[PDB]
């Protein structure tokens, strides 16, 4: 079973925006599909649900008259129309499924879509290694990274090596500089025995500005 | 609408630790209700419905009990990665509500901060922007400070702190902090340090470089 949200990004405050949530694996007419959010470092609010056979939504008070869910049988898809959008409405928006006829819980989840509702531009993350140091213990474990910096909105992903490095690898946290704009560090701890030999290469996707950058962390 | 009270709000136990979380419905809710774990950026996943039922995948482990309108979530043996937000809903009633949720932290043995200091890159000075980067590596508690000392002389307001949620393995920690400096700035100094204190550390570690 699977449900990819999409069409989730930046908005100005009172625009509009519509959230796709795709199915797969099963017809979304045999059941109920919900829109449930969550604030930046808050809980799980409920926010909408449809039953695609008939359409019959139901919405809570935050959102009522303002957000509208609907269901294509078709695509096997549902939407969010969102509009008089605000500051509030700034959450990550899941796409979820309850089981059957008489098991009504919500087990399955897509992966969510960060909306932000500012009117502040996008702008695109440059990137710059954090290059392991010469002093290399003797041998023992090293440090090295990417530096993302000057970027808006979230969210940012980093992988390694195009996902072949896995371990030792601490994708920090943004933090909101004073300008307005975002920025974090990606670090990897590895074997000091192996600076030069092995490559290791940072892979930098920024979605919002349509941003594959592929750095290669050389030692200095 | 129907209110669900949770308790605790936040919670460290051990490894092999029975924990528990409870969930207080406001008005009557049946055998009407779900628990999720949410991880790090992910989504939640079920993990407990109808109140006592145990979804298909989730480790034998987790359970779940209804006394009355009183909901509990039980890890009968706490595994490292248990680490994430659960949360108690019901779906008696529209519309379907959530516990603030509960964050379980696991608690482990004292382990000290690996610190790795990394100047700025040739190409960023080249911009007019300098970016200094103290790291804090796989450390227990959460709890740390780090001090930035340009030519011995203490910094304030031009540094950064991010801090990794709990590693899922070895329940560590790790910390970066940034010291930003006009290239013009920074280049009116040559001794670059960060002071680092932790419990795991019966005293200070600084890391340092020499601009050159």
């Amino acid at each position: 079973v699977q449900l990819v949200e999409s069409g989730g990004g930046l908005v100005q405050p009172g625009g509009s925006l519509r959230l796709s949530c795709a199915a797969s694996g099963f017809n979304i007419k045999d059941t109920y599909i919900h829109w449930v959010r969550q604030a930046p470092g808050k809980g799980l609010e409920w926010v909408a649900r449809i039953y695609p056979t008939n359409g019959y939504t139901r919405y809570a008070d935050s959102v009522k008259g303002r957000f509208t869910i609907s269901a294509d049988t078709s695509k096997n898809t549902a939407y969010l129309q969102m509009n008089s959008l605000r500051a509030e409405d700034t959450a990550v928006y899941y796409c979820s499924r309850w089981g059957g006829d008489g098991f009504y819980a919500m087990d399955y989840w897509g992966q969510g879509t960060l909306v932000t509702v500012s009117s502040a531009s996008t702008k695109g993350p440059s990137v710059f290694p954090l290059a392991p140091s010469s002093k290399s213990t003797s041998g023992g474990t090293a440090a090295l990274g990417c530096l993302v910096k000057d970027y808006f909105p979230e969210p940012v992903t980093v992988s390694w090596n195009s996902g072949a490095l896995t371990s030792g690898v601490h994708t920090f946290p943004a933090v909101l500089q004073s300008s307005g704009l975002y920025s974090l560090s990606s670090v990897v701890t590895v074997p000091s025995s192996s600076l030069g030999t092995q490559t290791y290469i940072c892979n930098v996707n920024h979605k919002p500005s349509n941003t594959k950058v592929d750095k290669k962390v050389e030692p200095k | 609408d129907i209110q669900m009270t949770q308790s605790p709000s936040s919670l460290s136990a051990s490894v092999g630790d029975r924990v528990t979380i409870t969930c207080r419905a406001s008005q009557d809710v049946n055998t009407a209700v779900a628990w999720y774990q949410q991880k790090p950026g992910k989504a939640p996943k079920l993990l407990i419905y109808s109140a006592s039922f145990l979804y298909s995948g989730v480790p034998s482990r987790f359970s779940g009990s209804r006394s009355g309108t009183d909901f509990t979530l039980t890890i009968s043996s706490l595994q490292p990665e248990d680490f994430a937000t659960y949360y108690c809903q019901q779906h008696y009633t529209t519309p379907p509500t959530f516990g603030q949720g509960t964050k379980v932290e696991i608690k482990r043995t004292v382990a000290a901060p690996s610190v790795f200091i990394f100047p700025p890159s040739d190409e960023q000075l080249k911009s007019g922007t300098a970016s200094v980067v103290c790291l804090l590596n796989n450390f227990y508690p959460r709890e740390a400070k780090v001090q930035w000392k340009v030519d011995n002389a203490l910094q304030s307001g031009n540094s950064q702190e991010s801090v990794t949620e709990q590693d899922s393995k070895d329940s560590t920690y790790s910390l970066s902090s940034t010291l930003t400096l006009s290239k013009a700035d920074y280049e009116k100094h040559k001794v670059y340090a960060c002071e680092v204190t932790h419990q795991g550390l019966c005293s200070p570690v600084t890391k340092c470089f020499n601009r050159g």
